[PDB]
């Protein structure tokens, strides 16, 4: 803390730009529209993504909650709870466990 | 189809009808689920296990020694059913592990079925070479085999067959220096033979299932096989058969005694909650209502029962009529089927709509913690040892088998004679006990 708010906004903008650049990393490799069109490499990446998201699905089923929707960019989770803080800490614990299952995933 | 056991590494290329396709899929799903439940309940080697699973096979006609009947239908059924389960199960690592466990149980049992005379030609048909040694070789090398053998007590080299194997096939076996080696060839007893073959078979199945997982997106474009192949194992009842349209004579007053004598723990506690509260949430209300529909209660009896219970609920009877009587009549009558026309199956009760605060539906074994399970079991007066294996089974996530054991304990019997999947089946069997 104790930083100029303008520089804070600059840092936020840079972080968001890094986020979108990362998200588009896979974009630059899989498209016939791209220079580096790699059908097998893109297929392998998509297969791994589907596998990991689906694994998260069954195991979050194991941890006694229920999932209702997700396609590689978001996961809908029902809670069966009415305490917002309890729901938030449930999300925190599932985030921590999935982070220790897969190291670099955020 | 040259022999009964067979290793599944050549997919079929025939043409079959959709009805036969679904029949094979459902039958083999039932067989594997029965194998899972029986292996959980019993020890894998007991004659009770062997005979019960033999009877399961006979009623599902999946394997038998070669004859006129065996050649055409059963082994072909096994083949296509196993491959369609490959398509169904290659989706996830967890499902692959589950499938591997049950198929190893199945294959070990089948190998135990095969008589010793035919195992030679089975290994020959298996296309991977193994040479059995002669009696003279066995007698000559008995001392070497016993000296280099594992902790098997004594010098006794009994009737168990000994084979000759390339050393590279038994790496983990010989690398512990627990076997004799002769010119790069090993000599091994039957238990380790079957262990080696099952490890190789699990390796090949792992690779093949991974490859089929790579092949799923192309083969799922069909519309008549997607809704099945998504859910052969996940959410399909193994012919629960407690379908709507049953008959029976039920007295309305007797509902309390029938609940305390013949209801599975979930439904028993749901009925007690109804009696002590005169009100239920949507899930429990619908669950118990359609259960009472299934058990044989008629429409007028059900309507009068619910109206009488809401008399103690303190809402207006005409409000009851307008609000609910429509819903109960719809559940007893017209379409909306598979959700209101049917009695709930146990696998559905466990996998759908977990209860929340203020809810009492859902199988308690899966939807309540072990301390509250213990409190409920104490309230139902079961022996502490019985409660102990109940909690052990709960730790093993075999909720249906736990409910089974609760059934025998509450009925003071040894074996219920089936594997429960439907609360209406539970109630029907309890009435069969009279
Ligand atoms: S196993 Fe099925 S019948 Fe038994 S308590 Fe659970 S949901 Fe009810």
């Amino acid at each position: 803390q104790d930083l100029n708010p303008d520089l804070i906004l600059q840092y936020d903008i840079r972080q968001k730009a890094l986020k979108l650049t990362a998200n588009s990393m896979y974009g630059c490799l899989g498209f016939s529209y791209s220079r580096f069109y790699a059908k097998p490499l893109a297929a392998l990446v998509t297969y791994k993504g589907r596998e990991i998201l689906m694994h998260t699905k069954e195991m979050v089923q194991k941890m006694n909650l229920e999932v209702i929707y997700g396609d590689t960019d978001s996961i809908m989770i029902n809670t069966n709870s009415t305490n917002l803080e309890e729901v938030f800490k449930l999300g925190n614990k599932v985030k921590s466990e999935v982070n220790k299952l897969y190291k670099l995933l955020e | 189809y040259p022999h009964c056991l067979q290793f599944y590494l050549q997919p079929p290329s025939e043409n079959i009808s959709l009805i036969e396709f679904e029949n094979l899929a459902i039958d083999r799903v039932k067989l594997l689920k029965s194998v899972e439940n029986l292996g959980v309940s019993y020890v894998k080697g007991t004659e009770q296990y062997q005979s019960k699973l033999e009877s399961e096979l006979r009623k599902l006609k999946f394997s038998y020694r070669e004859n006129l009947e065996d050649e055409y239908e059963p082994r072909r059924r096994d083949h296509i059913s196993h491959f369609i389960l490959r398509l169904a199960y290659c989706q996830s690592e967890e499902l692959r592990r589950w499938f591997i466990q049950q198929e190893m149980d199945l294959l070990r049992f089948r190998f135990s079925i095969l008589p010793k005379d035919k195992i030679q030609d089975f290994l020959k048909d298996s296309q991977l070479q193994f040479e059995a040694i002669s009696d003279e070789e066995k007698t000559l090398r008995e001392q070497e085999i016993v000296a280099s053998s594992p902790s098997l007590s004594g010098l006794k080299l009994g009737f168990e067959s000994i084979y000759k194997i390339p050393f590279a096939d038994a790496l983990d076996l010989f690398r512990g220096r627990k076997v004799y080696l002769e010119d790069g060839f090993a000599y091994v007893p039957l238990k380790d033979i079957v262990a080696i073959i099952l490890n190789e078979f699990r390796a090949k199945l792992s690779k093949a299932l991974a490859l089929t997982a790579r092949s799923l997106p192309a083969v799922q474009s069909d519309e008549r096989l997607q809704p099945l192949l998504n859910h052969l194992s996940h959410s399909y009842t193994g012919q629960d058969y407690s379908t709507q349209g049953n008959v029976g004579k039920i007295s309305l007053d007797q509902i309390d005694l029938l609940s305390t004598k013949s209801f599975p723990p979930c439904m028993r506690q749901l009925h007690k909650a109804l009696r002590e509260n005169h009100h239920l949430r949507h899930g429990g209300r619908m669950q118990y209502g359609l259960f009472l529909k299934g058990i044989g209660l008629t429409l007028e009896q059900a309507l009068q029962f619910w109206k009488q219970e809401f008399i103690k609920g303190k809402m207006d009877p005409d409000k009851f009529d307008k609000g609910y009587s429509y819903n109960i009549r719809h559940s007893f009558g017209k379409e909306g089927k598979r959700t209101d026309y049917t009695p709930f199956s146990c696998l559905k009760i466990i996998l759908s709509n977990p209860p929340s605060q203020g809810d009492y539906h859902g199988c308690p074994f899966r939807h309540s913690d072990p301390e509250l399970l213990k409190q409920k079991l104490q309230s139902y007066k079961i022996s502490p040892g019985g409660i102990s294996q109940i909690l052990d089974l709960v730790k093993g996530t075999h909720y249906q088998v736990a409910c089974q054991k609760y059934f025998e304990m509450i009925h003071n019997v040894d074996d219920c004679g089936f594997s429960l999947n439907h609360p209406n089946q539970f109630f029907c069997e309890s009435q069969r006990i009279l």
